[PDB]
């Protein structure tokens, strides 16, 4: 139970608390509203995780949202979700993490003036290529470095919490007083709260990945809900304490005008020893990238296992047993998206599509409950939780389209474009000799280029 | 499905494909190494940040002189304890200081009786002053005392010998820095003989106690020579003088006055004010107040305003108010002597909820001066203007730039902005936003062209454009 709890905490926690605070503050307009947004997100993710756990214990099949949606709706929705996974959340998430790594590295060099875009983008791409090569090299090395990355991230968070506790003990709580905590510098419209929630929900991303590994624990039914109860509120409290430490370290404008919150925190509170901690945050970003690559490869394996994706994306190396074609494809995709925009827009985009997919799957769970009430479900949840999730999801989506329409519209366009390709790929089963010949030629070319074989 | 067998692939990839992988692996590794080298090369050859100047406390906002406490609150509340309730109002104005007083005991023209170490009981007791400091300190409103030896008499420094006066000032200083004041002000130094030596001594003592204590001097001279003759020995002295007292309603003349004064002193810190203990309205008409207030905040320096200036309060336009200490109008009942003689436009209460009121202009301007890096310590560059225009750029390193155009004339003109008078890093753009205008009828936040712009008579525009 405790080991599973640590698994949930490790999967949920990540380099999101190093990107969120500026975006949350810029929309909330006050410290108290930002903290309320944080705690509300920490509760809503708990609710969604509980409902997802109920869905996962209902269907012992593994594969996450992909498998669950393929089970309830069918092939079309499952392939649409897989398309959204391979195209949006994994590449945008990798690009965001790399960009924040570059920002955090270059901020001490240029403390006041923004670093050049070319250098930051080049550094991010170099880090990404290094990570892709490292993951392609081996697996035991990769997991060892991932474990030490997790150690570095937990060390950074522990030091931040300790410094915050030391500062609050000595009596620096000027901003936390209700006179200054609720000092609104701008009236927040409903869209501003929605965008702040979207920005702040990036830190919790990855809480779905426990369903991706549902087939590798013993007695999931007993430990899993208790695992959520112990883990997620602890994560919310940790994020709350980190935000409190940041706010005791700085002031609203003193924090918003910063490209990297943690490095300025170290340089203004820790003192001469500040140089150590940006390395820690960079190591945390390294770990996030490595974990995302692992989840990517596993997702591609699951996707090509069913057969909507071409079989070339699940083949392993003959010697090292690694799926290099998928890694190269994703590296290209994220390198493409990175040289387009900024961290803020990408975060909004990926969080919106995250919530859209979560709502789609939760609606699928509700449809399964309505259609099929007679199957044995080890755990049962009261309908208030799903109806609350549905109403919050609806309100959030309408607010997202109303306030900032471009990113949600383009995301909807890209996911909808996955329907005709699905119809021409899977629903169209009488492919002529030309299409089959091209497919097999590409298959053989991939085999001879990558030296990979189908897993046994 | 279709795929190549493991044994089949091993046979196929043996003869010549192995060389291809090694070449591709070496090529990809070489590209990564050069890619990292390029970033470091770009980083090394990148422009570096400019150091911050470590501003003191009298740099990030105006000062709010208070000539007389009796007229600031009115009858029945002329006490330091009553003033303690006003600090919420002052913090709304976001002033960074109050030139309070003077409050030392001085009956009439008596050097022996005049004691600068004892607070007159009429204004309150010492405990009230101490309580005032803590409330002000908690609200970050640094209190500056006034130490003019004679304020109830015709001569501010007595007709007798002044050596004993100097000792009294020094004794008052060491005592009052012990109390906890954050500066001092001496007015009417014209009547002080050889005042340069005393100012150097007092500034030496004031800076000796701490590096965050300032001395403010005030004289009524209006020419550049005696002002420089007083600032030749001392360089960290804020001097408020009637240098801009004459208006002339001519933008070119004001442009000359500001530019020459800065050029003569180099680029040292200055204080912009129209007098030492007088309001704006004593030298300007009603339509120019919204114009000067934009000029004083945007110029490089620490604006110094008298009490009742945010509302444009005037004593000559309302009978019963002495010109020296007009009574501040807090509400419709703030002047019970002549009921019905006051309006809602002349009181602070009636202007707090009006976006177009004079006080609203003060509050938004004071906000911009107190936070933006360009207005705080940015370089001030003034280029060629129109026949009666006055314009300048407030730029600082990579931060957002500011442009202000003032039309002191009464005839509508055009911008006529001329290039080749700014540094390469401060070149004007084709399009620039619009922050605020002195008069209603303009669209705020709308990017506006900088070549076909036209000026309404008696209008000042504040525009912002980021780095180009
Ligand atoms: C100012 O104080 C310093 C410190 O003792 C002293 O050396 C200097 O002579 C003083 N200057 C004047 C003009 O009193
Ligand atoms: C300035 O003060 C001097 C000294 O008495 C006086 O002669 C002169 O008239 C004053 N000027 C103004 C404009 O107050
Ligand atoms: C400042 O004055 C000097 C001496 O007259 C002159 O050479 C210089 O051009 C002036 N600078 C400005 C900016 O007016
Ligand atoms: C306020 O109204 C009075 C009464 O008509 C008028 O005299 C005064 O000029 C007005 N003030 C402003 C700023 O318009």
């Amino acid at each position: 139970l405790l080991s599973a709890c640590t698994i949930i905490i490790g999967n949920i926690i990540g380099s999101g608390i190093f990107i969120s605070p500026k975006g949350v503050l810029e929309h909330s307009g006050s410290v108290g509203l930002a903290l309320f947004v944080w705690v509300l997100g920490g509760g809503v993710t708990a609710l969604g995780s509980l409902c997802y756990a109920e869905l996962g214990v209902a269907i012992p099949k593994s594969g996450g949202d992909y498998a669950y949606v393929t089970e309830i709706f069918g092939g079309l929705a499952g392939f649409l979700l897989l398309w959204s996974a391979v195209l949006i959340m994994y590449p945008t998430s990798l690009a965001v993490i790399s960009m924040t790594f570059s920002n955090y590295v270059l901020q001490p060099v240029f403390p006041n003036c923004i670093p050049p875009t070319t250098a930051s983008r080049v550094l991010s791409m170099a880090c990404l290529m290094l990570l892709t090569w490292v993951n392609s090299s081996s697996v035991r090395w990769a997991t060892r470095i991932q474990d030490m990355f997790t150690g570095g991230k937990l060390l950074a968070l522990s030091l931040i919490i300790g410094v915050g506790l030391l500062q609050i003990f000595q009596g620096h709580f000027e901003e936390l007083r209700p006179s200054n905590a609720f000092a609104f510098w701008m009236t927040p419209s409903v869209g501003h709260l929605a965008l702040a929630f979207l920005q702040g929900s990036f830190a919790f991303s990855g809480w779905n990945f426990l369903n991706y590994v549902t087939e590798e624990m013993v007695d999931a039914r007993k430990n899993l809900p208790r695992a959520i109860f112990i883990s997620i509120p602890l994560v919310t409290f940790v994020y709350t304490f980190t935000n409190i430490a940041y706010f005791t370290a700085m002031s609203p404008q003193e924090l918003l005008s910063s490209n990297a919150v943690a490095v300025t925190f170290g340089e203004k509170l820790l003192g001469y020893f500040s140089w150590v901690m940006p390395v820690s945050v960079a190591l945390s970003t390294f770990g996030g990238i490595n974990g995302y690559l692992f989840t990517y490869s596993r997702l591609c394996f699951s996707g090509a296992r069913e057969g909507h994706l071409p079989s070339l994306l699940a083949m392993i190396h003959v010697r090292h047993c690694t799926p290099i074609p998928a890694l190269l494809v994703c590296c290209g995709a994220t390198a493409v998206i990175m040289l387009v925009g900024d961290t803020y827009t990408l975060i909004n985009y990926v969080s919106f599509i995250n919530y859209l997919c979560y709502g789609v799957t939760i609606l699928g769970l509700l449809l399964l409950r309505w259609r099929r009430p007679a199957l044995h479900r080890p755990i049962k949840v009261n309908l208030l939780i799903p109806v609350a999730y549905l109403v919050f999801w609806a309100f959030l989506l309408v607010f997202s389209f109303i306030s900032e329409p471009m990113v949600c519209g383009v995301g909807v366009i890209i996911i909808l474009t996955g329907v005709p390709i699905f119809f021409l790929g899977v629903f169209w089963r009488s492919k002529p000799k030309c299409v089959h010949r091209l497919t097999e030629s590409m298959t053989h070319w991939g085999q001879e280029l990558c030296f990979v074989v189908y897993p046994q | 499905t279709g795929l190549s067998k493991e044994e089949l692939l091993k046979v196929a990839g043996s003869p010549g494909w192995v060389r291809t992988r090694w070449a591709l692996l070496l090529l990809f590794w070489l590209g990564w190494l050069g890619m990292l080298a390029g970033a470091v090369v770009i980083i090394v050859r990148a422009p570096r940040c400019r150091e911050l100047p470590a501003q003191k406390w009298w740099h990030t906002g105006a000062l709010y002189r208070i000539g007389d406490l009796q007229a600031f609150q009115g009858h029945g509340a002329g006490n330091l304890a009553g003033l303690k309730g006003r600090l919420d109002y002052l913090s709304s104005l976001k002033v960074k200081g109050l030139v309070l007083g003077p409050i030392h005991k001085n009956q009439k023209d008596d050097v022996a009786q005049t004691d600068l170490l004892q607070i007159d009981p009429n204004f309150g007791s010492k405990e009230d002053f101490d309580s005032l400091l803590q409330s002000a300190k908690k609200k970050s409103i640094r209190v500056i005392l006034d130490l003019t030896p004679n304020y109830r008499g015709e001569n501010s420094w007595f007709s007798t010998q002044v050596d004993t006066v100097a000792t009294k000032v020094k004794d008052a200083l060491e005592f009052w820095l012990q109390a906890g004041v954050d500066g001092f002000q001496v007015r009417d130094i014209e009547n002080l003989k050889d005042a340069s030596s005393f100012l150097a001594e007092w500034q030496n003592i004031t800076k000796g106690f701490s590096e965050d204590r300032l001395l403010i001097a005030g004289t009524n001279s209006s020419d550049l020579q005696q002002i420089l003759s007083l600032l030749e020995s001392n360089k960290d002295l804020l001097l408020t003088s009637s240098y801009l007292s004459d208006s002339g309603s001519t933008g070119e003349h004001t442009k000359s006055l500001v530019t020459q004064y800065l050029n003569a002193t180099g680029n040292r810190w200055c204080s912009w004010s129209l007098s030492q203990a007088r309001l704006l309205t004593s030298f300007l008409p009603a339509q120019l107040l919204r114009l000067y207030q934009l000029m004083l905040f945007t110029l490089p320096g620490t604006p110094v305003f008298s009490y009742g200036d945010e509302i444009g309060l005037d004593a000559a336009a309302l009978p019963g108010q002495p010109m020296e200490a007009p009574v501040m109008l807090w509400d419709e009942s703030s002047f019970p002597d002549i009921p019905g003689a006051v309006s809602a436009n002349m009181t602070v209460k009636g202007q707090s909820e009006d976006p177009g009121s004079l006080l609203s202009l003060f509050r938004r301007l004071s906000d911009q001066r107190s936070k933006e890096r360009s207005l705080l310590h940015g370089d001030f560059h003034a280029f060629s203007a129109g026949p009666g225009l006055f314009s300048y750029i407030r730029h600082w390193d990579q931060n957002e730039r500011f442009l202000v155009v003032l039309n002191f004339g009464d005839v509508g003109l055009s911008a006529g902005l001329q290039a080749s008078d700014l540094p390469a890093s401060a070149s004007l753009p084709a399009k620039a936003d619009l922050l605020l205008s002195t008069q209603p009828g303009r669209e705020e936040g709308s990017p506006l062209e900088l070549e076909r712009l036209k000026l309404e008579p008696h209008e000042g525009l504040l525009l912002r454009f980021p780095y180009a």
